[PDB]
């Protein structure tokens, strides 16, 4: 049976619901963004935002709202999943212990009924008396809140009004009361009610409001001073308070639909509004004091405030600062003004947040021919459209090229006392020496000082007393403003060659054999204070700038030849603090000392590619457990430096990693360089604070950006992307586009904002208008938002829009690949289009166009008018495969620059998905299932091997290994149909079998091959998938012995890990459609596995019961080997 | 609202939830239950004329349980087109015929036969 | 694999002392063979049709020739390929098939009429149809029908010349049916190009082998009958 492995490469990025309040502290406002399943607890500083703890859950968060009940100084958070299991959350902090308490829960659902039409809607009563839930289209599920509820009770009071558009709650009027927007059969209205929880019954409502605007979308309830209910519509805005009414119809809100709102002022004086197109408005309420105690409304003002991203969150924070939350791209933080700018915008742009959002196609492609492949995902929407480039490691690409391989050390020599200006260098071979300059990216060789123009150097730092330390043969000396005679050359009383020297900015540490010396840097005086001796000869020395920006280090690093030394001294005095002798032939490059914002660690660079995790307190001398991490086969180097700030830490090893941070966590992140030996803090004129890297190759003066696992580079285009292909021969991409335009009365069409479609280097339009015989294009009245597509060929490295080819009117672009057909050596672009009209059924028109890129010029070679919409295309062994309205229509290239239909197929509902591997063809149906179809080359025609029958609505499919076939679903699920083996008869060999089920709690758009890690030439194969929340994961194949190894570890962890919600992972990953509640099998949820690294060893010891281990062999499991198998999976991701 | 076209419901569902938005559910079913095609014809070539009254499917849908005018239910493969095994059940005819979901029982009703 | 493409080409007469009965019972196999396009692509490309057009006109094997021509254009688009050849390929098709409808065989008019039911979509088929006699060789079928002759309707009563003479006109009206749907779109091209004159029209016209008869009497053949009202 098929057993596969699923983890999370990219955590989800698109946001859903934003609730502010006082969740962490009592008098501290904060932000609580949920994205897909994560609950990101921010906090609001005066400078901006700051996270506290990120918590994921087992269920899609769709409804959330804080509330402070009577009896709690702080508040509570209520969150309902997409699987109807509710929970009440409570934050608990005790020092650094940061915990989430679920106070009460309980799955509330029903056996029968339609779920909903407009999603799930939930609003809290302002008196904290009830909790609203629209769940099953006729029931109105109410949660009676009490501390009696250790689990959630539920009421179901029937709605006699079925099709409800919106529901809200109204403010303090002695009774908890409701508002609707209900669609009657004859008209539509806004009814109210009143619920007696002690009687479970609707009371007589205070408002009737028998007819309202025809397109009432939302209800904005205004608070306790002047209580009522604003009814926003598509076209106009009202106000209602039972007796009076006010109504406007402002000409601002005429071309967009209101989608979001928030209560800005605590007395409800102002309200902000967004739209479907990026605008932000403001509702100003004219507060009228009629009497000495009477509060009423006078006027409604709608002020245009400017343009932002497409809002779905809307939270005013404080001091004119609002956050804009987007599903569709670039959820950003903005600031309001008081006066206006040149366009009336009060909106000040601030720092942003990176979102992928809706991925619509991917391709894993490498551009530098490494083992690491880059990732280009189409992301965004109507004006948030942008390719985003996702890469492992750190992008060291702004580097100069200087040819110095295997060089030992480059050390500065300055002349400007108050700046870094005019910094010459020290070239230090072993036996040879020169003096280097830097003209930015290039070098110059000279002779400057006169001390070290004869013999080698090892360490020449920068003294903060405007001095320098020169070490030539056996003696140390101080340096004036570039002298030629010695300032104070303190000789050594041994007359020997220095084994390993070192320097700092306030002290000199030189080890000669076993004698370890110390110098106190006075102004122009070197004085001896302390002295200690080692039991063996010194292998290396390390000095890190720990404290005071001075060079004083309370700790020391000791390494010995053929002996691992963890000896730690109080380096100004050399007092014994910690003595541990491991022993062994592996020579360490002793210790890297850097505090990673939480604790001082020791970082030992062992020989032959080995690494230890040591943790040291700087005042006691007590170490933790070691941890073997493999880097390579050569001795390693661990260094710390300043890239620009924040004390960046690097691992100069055979696997070069950045040690410092990874989402504020100790997980290594690579770089884009093969092998790194040394580093050098130089002074380049075109590279600010950059460092050079002495290696087994050239010298790269480069700096390091924001450090993370997946660096994301945005190429914005401001229109909806559709697909992505790749050219090897041409150096270019292809992105199908979508722009919103309205129809002009005089002219043809007109745009709305200057995207990168019209701003192209070359433009063209299609010719040979071959839908001219059909009189279907009749006239429309207004400019009611038609869509215009074109082909965007994006440059390889500059990412400039090279060409745009605007299609015909209302001709979509639905399918795109790039391949070669037949014996023609040209590499083509192939686009299969369809002709669309609204107020129309499925289309029966369209054509298929094949392009080329001859000398940077797009050419329309041939077209084929096809009776049907084209959905999917894949290359098939030089032949073109297409899917044209439930008819699998394979093609063939001729020398006459045409196409010939080679075969067909007709047993389909509606075929939308096509994937090939060799000579099998996997067809994803519309409603039924996986369909495997054979192609016999001898016969020339297709052949139905088998067919699944269980009706699941497909979402995306992919071949694994021509025996196991992966399929997705609209119901956010995964399954694999395995081709049946026991061919005993002909009935049992035409029936596929569903082998394995999984609830991937995320919609699936794309599948593709290719990995994200480097090729070191385990598991077999790798499939990445594209989603709608920006959550990229990986699918790969296991071994069946390891499946029994891994699955039993899932059941061990499902008794120890208390996930938030008390949600059973066997229940959460269960395959749940509207009719199948079958439990999951087959796959492996490795995202549950890789949290074992986060588990402490007193709780890792209880995971390790009497279990098994394969190393044909049989061994009881141990903690230090089960932590290795996770790391054998973590190296993929 | 999701548009009346189906391919424009296909572009929209890529960047939106399940169907295309509000009113996207029935717009699938107004395209997919409005057409039919004959699969196969099943006779009763025993008296060279067919005399069935009632029909249903099995609990696992592999065989369809017809019912004649004589009083016997006759099994047929949905894939082959061949009788499996008849059963002398009633005397008069067959009006109602349903199995259960667990695959254990069978209810067969007669017109006037003395156990109904 | 065993060369059944090359087996059957020897079995038809090539300046040879053959009989009639083995040749006519060879095409009866070959008409079951021409159903597959991978066979049918190679038959014409290796010159099987010119080989098949080697029969002298008085022959008992004329029925099998019409069956091999009918399943030639049944489902595959082989008549697209018959165009680009020496000029007298279809001129031998028009010469022989219209003679076979004129031959008045008992089922030669039951197949060679069906061949004109689909192949009128190609414009050169209609072009050679009108350089010859055309409907004078078509109307002479209907005017010689003894089921229509009121003066002699009580003459023949045997069911051989009744069921075959009430079928012969049925395929003849369908031969007319796709004849006029084709000539409706022909004259519509002579309307939408001579009258419009770039006002909503594009003057690109290669005279291709291309199917442009609009293929739907439910929707668009009904619609093409309406736009001819705006003519001269």
């Amino acid at each position: 049976m098929s057993y596969n492995y699923v983890v999370t490469a990219q955590k989800p990025t698109a946001v859903n619901g934003c609730v502010t309040g006082h969740f962490t502290s009592a008098e501290d406002l904060n932000l609580l963004i949920a994205k897909n399943t994560r609950l990101e607890i921010y906090v609001v500083t005066a400078e901006g935002l700051r996270p506290v703890k990120e918590v994921g859950m087992y269920g899609k968060i769709a409804v959330m709202e804080l509330f402070r009940p009577k009896g709690e100084s702080k508040d509570l958070l209520f969150i309902l999943t997409a699987k109807y299991n509710a929970c009440i959350l409570e934050y608990k902090q005790s020092g650094e212990s940061i915990d989430i308490i679920t106070r009460a829960h309980g799955n509330v659902q029903d056996r029968i009924g339609r779920p909903s039409e407009t999603g799930i809607i939930g609003i809290i009563d302002p008196e904290c008396r009830m909790i609203g839930l629209r769940l099953y289209d006729g029931l109105f599920k109410v949660i009676p809140l009490d501390r009696d509820n250790k689990e959630l009770k539920a009421f179901n009071i029937r709605l006699e009004e079925l099709h409800v558009i919106d529901v809200k709650f109204l403010y303090g009027c002695q009774a908890p009361t409701i508002c609707f927007v209900y669609q009657d059969p004859q008209g539509r209205h806004v009814k109210t009610y009143e619920v007696s929880l002690r009687e479970k019954e609707f009371n007589k409502g205070p408002w009737k409001q028998e007819n309202v605007e025809a397109e009432a979308s939302m209800v904005i309830a205004v608070p306790e001073p002047f209580g009522g209910a604003i009814i926003i519509g598509q076209e106009s805005i009202t106000y209602h308070n039972g007796d009076k009414y006010l109504a406007i119809a402002p000409p601002i809100i005429k071309q967009s639909t209101i989608v979001c709102h928030n209560r800005v002022d605590p007395n409800g004086s102002r309200y902000l509004l967004g739209d479907m197109e990026g605008r932000l408005f403001m509702l100003l309420l004219e507060k009228e004091e009629q009497m000495d105690g009477t509060v009423t409304l006078k006027d409604l003002r709608v002020e245009l405030l400017g343009e932002t991203s497409i809002a779905e969150c809307l939270t005013y924070l404080d001091n004119g600062v609002v956050f804009v939350g987007s599903r569709l791209g670039d959820s950003q933080l903005v600031k309001l003004n008081v006066d206006s700018n040149e366009q009336g915008s009060y909106v000040v742009a601030m720092e942003t947040f990176t979102n992928l959002g809706p991925i619509v196609d991917m391709c894993v492609v490498d551009l530098e021919r490494q083992g690491q492949g880059q990732l280009v995902t189409c992301s965004g929407a109507f004006k948030e459209g942008s390719l985003r480039i996702i890469r492992n490691g750190i992008g060291i690409h702004e580097h100069a090229s200087i040819d110095l391989p295997g060089i030992k050390g480059l050390w500065p020599l300055r002349s400007d006392p108050n700046r870094e200006t005019d910094d010459t260098l020290v070239l230090s071979f072993v036996g040879q020496t020169r003096v280097l300059m830097l003209n930015g990216e290039e070098v110059e060789e000279t002779e400057l000082m006169g001390f070290v123009d004869d013999q080698q150097t090892f360490f020449c730092g920068n003294v903060a007393h405007q001095q320098l330390i020169q070490i030539t043969s056996a003696s140390v000396r101080l340096v004036s403003q570039e002298p030629k005679a010695l300032v104070s050359e303190w000789k050594e009383p041994q007359a020997k060659n220095i084994s390993v020297a070192s320097c700092n900015s306030s002290q000199v540490v030189v080890a000669v054999g076993r004698a370890l010396y110390y110098l106190q840097i006075h102004p122009q005086e070197l004085r001896q204070i302390s002295h200690t001796e080692m039991e063996h000869e010194v292998a290396c020395l390390d000095i890190t700038p720990l404290g005071d920006s001075n060079g004083l280090s309370p700790l020391c690093a000791i390494g010995l030849w053929t002996d691992i030394s963890a000896r730690i001294l109080k380096l100004p005095s050399f007092e014994l603090l910690h003595k541990e002798m491991l022993g062994g032939e592996i020579i360490p490059r002793s210790i890297l000392m850097t505090t990673f914002e939480s604790s001082h660690y020791l970082l030992c660079a062992l020989g032959d590619g080995a690494l230890f995790y040591f943790g040291l307190n700087i005042e006691t001398g007590l170490l933790s457990d070691r941890k073997k991490v493999t880097l390579g086969t050569q001795p390693t180097v661990l260094r710390t430096f300043r890239s620009l700030s924040t004390t960046n830490v690097f691992a100069c090893s055979d696997r070069p990693t950045v040690i410092y941070s990874s989402n504020h966590k100790l997980v290594f992140s690579n770089v884009n360089l093969k092998e790194v030996n040394y580093m050098c803090p130089l002074n380049s004129d075109g590279y600010p604070d950059s460092l050079a890297l002495a290696n087994n190759s050239t010298l790269t003066i480069g700096t390091i950006d924001e450090i993370q696992k997946l660096h994301i580079r945005t190429v914005p285009l401001y229109e909806s992307p559709r697909k992505i292909c790749y050219q090897e021969v041409s150096q270019c991409f292809g992105v199908l586009s979508s722009r919103i335009e309205v129809q002009d009365t005089s002219g043809g069409t007109t745009a709305l904002r200057p995207s990168a479609s019209t701003q192209a280097l070359s433009s063209s339009v299609s010719s040979s208008k071959l839908f001219s015989s059909s009189t279907a294009p009749h006239e429309t009245s207004f400019g009611e938002e038609v869509e215009v597509h074109n082909l965007l060929i994006i440059d390889q490295h500059t990412f400039e829009v090279l060409h745009a080819h605007q299609f015909l009117q209302n001709e979509y672009a639905l399918s795109l690949v790039s391949c070669k057909l037949g014996k023609d050596p040209n590499t083509y672009f192939i686009v299969g289009t369809a002709m669309v009209y609204p107020e129309e059924a499925e289309p029966k028109q369209g054509r298929i166009v094949v392009f080329q890129y001859s000398d940077g010029k797009l050419q329309t070679v041939a077209e084929k008018e096809v009776k049907g919409a084209v959905y999917s295309m894949v290359e098939f062994n030089g032949k073109l495969l297409a899917s044209i309205n439930s008819t699998v229509r394979l093609y063939e290239w001729t020398t006459e620059k045409e196409l010939r239909t080679e075969c067909n197929h007709y047993n389909n509902i509606m075929a939308l998905y096509l994937k090939t591997k060799g000579d099998f063809i996997l067809v994803g149906d519309l409603m039924r299932s996986v369909l495997l179809l054979a192609y016999k080359p001898m016969e020339g025609n297709f052949e139905e091997i088998a067919r699944d029958f269980n009706p699941n609505w497909m979402s995306a499919v992919e071949i694994l290994d021509d025996d196991n076939f992966l399929g997705a679903e609209n119901a956010f699920n995964l399954f694999v149909c395995q081709k049946d083996s026991a061919a005993t008869t002909d009935e049992e060999r035409q029936h596929l079998q569903e082998v394995g089920l999984f609830h991937l709690g995320e919609f699936v758009n794309v599948f593709c091959h290719g990995s994200l890690v480097m090729q070191n030439l385990p598991t077999q194969g790798s499939v990445l998938f594209g989603t709608v929340n920006g959550m990229i994961g990986l699918v790969t194949s296991l071994s069946e012995s390891w499946y029994n190894l891994l699955l039993d570890m899932q059941n061990r962890l499902n008794k120890v890990i208390k996930s938030v919600g008390k949600i059973e992972h066997s229940f959460w990953r269960s395959f749940h459609t509207e009719r199948k509640t079958e439990p999951a099998t087959g796959f492996i949820d490795g995202d549950l596995i890789e949290s074992f690294l986060d588990i402490s060893r007193p709780k890792m010891q209880e995971v390790v019961a009497n279990l098994q281990y394969d190393d044909g062999m049989k061994r009881e499991a141990t903690a230090d080997d089960l932590i290795k198998v996770v790391e054998e999976l973590t190296r993929i991701h | 609202q999701a548009p009346i076209n189906f391919t424009s419901r296909l572009n929209r569902r890529a960047s939106f939830p399940k169907y295309g938005g509000v009113d996207g559910g029935c717009f699938d079913r107004h395209l997919i239950f409005s057409r039919f095609r004959p699969i196969s014809v099943f006779r009763e070539a025993n008296e060279d004329e067919s005399g069935f009254t009632c029909c249903a499917f099995s609990a696992r849908e592999r065989f369809l349980m017809l019912g004649t005018c004589t009083g016997q239910l006759k099994l047929y493969n949905v894939f082959s087109g061949q009788e499996e095994a008849s059963y002398n059940c009633h005397n008069s005819a067959i009006t109602h015929l349903e199995p259960s979901r667990d695959g254990s029982l069978l209810l067969t009703s007669a017109t006037w036969s003395q156990p109904l | 694999q065993l060369g059944s493409r090359e087996l059957m080409m020897f079995y038809i007469d090539l300046k040879q002392t053959n009989d009639v009965l083995l040749t006519f019972e060879a095409l009866k196999h070959l008409a079951s063979l021409l159903l597959h396009n991978k066979f049918a692509t190679e038959f014409v490309a290796h010159g099987g049709v010119q080989k098949l057009l080697e029969i002298p006109r008085p022959s008992m094997a004329a029925t099998g020739v019409s069956m091999c021509l009918y399943y030639l254009s049944y489902n595959q688009d082989a008549m697209e390929r018959v165009c680009m050849h020496p000029h007298n390929v279809l001129s031998d098709v028009v010469n022989y098939t219209l003679w076979l409808m004129e031959c008045s065989h008992a089922s030669g008019c039951c197949h060679a009429t069906m061949f004109f039911s689909i192949c009128f979509s190609f414009r050169a088929v209609l072009e050679l149809f009108d350089r010859y006699d055309g409907l004078r060789r078509l109307v002479n079928l209907i005017s010689t029908l003894e089921i229509l002759n009121l003066e002699d309707q009580g003459a023949l009563l045997s069911d051989d010349e009744i069921f075959a003479s009430r079928q012969t006109g049925k395929h003849t009206c369908m031969a007319l049916r796709k004849y006029f749907e084709a000539h409706l779109a022909i004259k519509l091209e002579q309307v939408k190009q001579s009258l419009q004159r770039t006002e909503g029209g594009i003057l690109v016209h290669p005279q291709p082998p291309y199917k442009a008869c609009s293929y739907t009497h439910e929707q668009i053949v009904e619609m093409m009958e309406f736009l001819i009202e705006y003519g001269p």
